[PDB]
């Protein structure tokens, strides 16, 4: 009568997609999109499988933050798809091991234009733009 | 406890020229090392971020490099504003630790000091104590010997030094000596003169005044 | 511009309790971490702790946890530092720094460093006393005078010379510690003995501890 939870479980799409029209930059095959709705680090999710079709939320490795940030401008943050299971460090969706500084939280992870290493946060409740991928 | 330990203190070096601080920690940092420069005022300002990441605002004759343990601040084309203490930090783990700090002094030319000396106030006297003041005004380098003398006796346990720091416009040093004793102290004595050692002075320069 | 602005120099008696302020200005207060720092001897740097400025919550060095407390007003947009029990080892220098946005391992900017002085010793304000030119200064055309400000306590003293007007062969010593008990300081400028008596060199002499200004003229 109150409250109901939704166990939501999120994974990598399957599938290819590219909108040449609406991405926010592309490198090598991927489109990388930044949700113009800023949102939570756990809906950000949702936020990206639903931005378009075979999008989700996207951890970026060393090579592809520098192009994220230069796509970013001075204030703006965002919000990046990179959690921690424990033990083996920082993964994403689609695997590996992500250096991230970790001394001021444990949960969500942000950039910013000047970040050099995915920043987690002390609060993820903050309201910023999602990074989202799609394969081509 | 991760340490950080700078190799120098003070470093010398000329206008134009290139000066390598460097910093070690512990333990491997993972290129989480800050470059702080602090002026003489006590302004600190950051100037490089991650190793080698130049935080906007500043000249690019400031450069970072290192990586593990090892780490290395580089100041190229040396200017006049660059005299300060340069601190490396890292913020791998908590706590945060700093350097001890290299402190850049420009190298210049010797620089002969201007010798002055002042007699002791009538105001001041009119209280029981006799300040004698000598003066050595811009020279380079900074060592010299102030020797004080009444009555050509050789004095000690009664001076105290004070130095400033290097100019902004020519890089000399200024020192100001202070010989105090009472009224009665300073009435029983007649000559009284301060002696100056100093490399760019060939011969001893002394300078005296009669009470 | 100044966007760290901290407090005055405070002197603070042995054991006793201070509160250090620490103002924002030109950035949205809530997004940073506050990171406190504090200067002992001349150099030496010692990281305190940090505060969280949206929740106030805060971390500390173990060895700073039973002497500083970090809180933050919200509204004014002030980092407060309350340390206690101060013993004569803990006068030194406090920086309170902002840390870089996407980068909180790094600080990227610094207030300019509030003075902390813990000392029995009671404020003193200053004698000045000049410090006449005579030719036996008088070397190579150029002569010195000055003036001798002593015996005050605690630090600082701002001396200028006609309030501004001068500042070149301006030589302002670092004060000097006496078997009086308190400090001594020497600002000396050296001038064309040609313009002695044409010129005047009025030295400005400022103890705000003790409310102290002295406005004395150098003469023969």
């Amino acid at each position: 009568l109150h409250t109901f939870q939704v166990p939501q479980n999120y994974t990598k799409a399957n599938c290819t997609y590219c909108n040449t029209r609406e991405y926010t930059f592309s490198y090598k095959g991927c489109c990388f999109y930044f949700t113009k709705k800023k949102h939570t680090w756990n809906g950000c999710f949702q936020a990206c499988a639903e931005l378009y079709p075979c999008t989700y939320f996207y951890g970026p490795t060393p090579d592809i933050l520098p192009v994220v940030t230069r796509n970013l401008n001075a204030i703006e943050s965002l919000w990046v798809g990179v959690y921690r299971v424990g033990e083996g460090n920082w993964t994403s969706l689609d695997g590996g091991t992500f250096k991230v500084y970790q001394i001021f939280g444990s949960h969500c992870t942000y950039v910013s234009k000047f970040s050099t290493v995915p920043v987690s946060h002390h609060e993820c409740s903050f309201l910023k733009p999602c990074l989202c991928v799609s394969q081509r | 406890d991760i340490q950080m330990t700078q190799t120098t203190s003070s470093l010398s070096a000329s206008l134009g020229d290139r000066v390598t601080i460097s910093c070690r920690a512990s333990q491997d940092i993972s290129n989480y090392l800050n470059w702080y420069q602090q002026k003489p005022d006590g302004t600190v300002k950051l100037l490089i971020y991650y190793t080698s990441r130049l935080r906007s605002g500043v000249p690019s004759r400031f450069s970072g490099s290192g990586s593990g343990t090892d780490y290395s601040l580089t100041i190229n084309n040396l200017e006049q504003e660059d005299i300060a203490t340069y601190f490396c930090q890292q913020g791998n783990t908590l706590p945060f630790t700093f350097g001890s700090g290299t402190k850049l002094e420009i190298k210049r030319t010797v620089a002969a000091p201007s010798v002055f000396i002042f007699p002791p106030s009538d105001e001041q006297l009119k209280s029981g104590t006799a300040s004698v003041v000598c003066l050595l005004n811009n020279f380079y380098p900074r060592e010299a010997k102030v020797q004080w003398k009444v009555d050509n006796a050789l004095q000690s346990g009664n001076s105290q030094e004070s130095v400033t720091e290097q100019d902004s416009k020519d890089s000399t040093y200024s020192l100001s000596s202070t010989l105090t004793l009472s009224k009665a102290d300073y009435e029983k004595h007649k000559v009284y003169a301060c002696e100056v050692t100093h490399q760019g002075l060939s011969s001893p320069v002394t300078k005296s005044f009669n009470r | 511009e100044v966007q760290l602005q901290q407090s005055g120099p405070e002197l603070v008696k042995p054991g006793a309790s201070v509160k250090i302020s620490c103002k924002a200005s030109g950035y949205t207060f809530t997004d940073y971490n506050m990171h406190w720092v504090k200067q002992s001897h001349g150099k030496n740097l010692e990281w305190i702790g940090f505060i969280y400025l949206y929740n106030g919550g805060t971390g500390y060095n173990q060895n700073f946890k039973s002497k500083a407390t970090l809180t933050v007003d919200n509204s004014s947009s002030t980092a407060y530092m309350e340390l206690r029990s101060l013993t004569s080892e803990d006068s030194a220098v406090f920086y309170c720094a902002r840390d870089y946005y996407g980068n909180p391992y790094a600080m990227d900017y610094w207030g300019q460093g509030t003075s902390v002085t813990v000392s029995s010793a009671s404020t003193k304000g200053p004698s000045v006393f000049p410090l006449a030119p005579s030719s036996k200064s008088t070397s190579g055309g150029t002569a010195a005078l000055g003036c001798l400000v002593k015996d005050y306590f605690p630090e600082p003293v701002t001396v200028s010379w006609n309030s501004g007007a001068l500042t070149s062969g301006v030589h302002t010593f670092p004060a000097v510690l006496q078997s009086s008990g308190l400090y001594s300081l020497s600002s000396v400028v050296t001038v064309p003995s040609s313009s002695l008596g044409t010129q005047t060199y009025i030295c400005n002499v400022n103890h705000k501890p003790s409310n102290t200004k002295v406005d004395k003229k150098v003469e023969p």
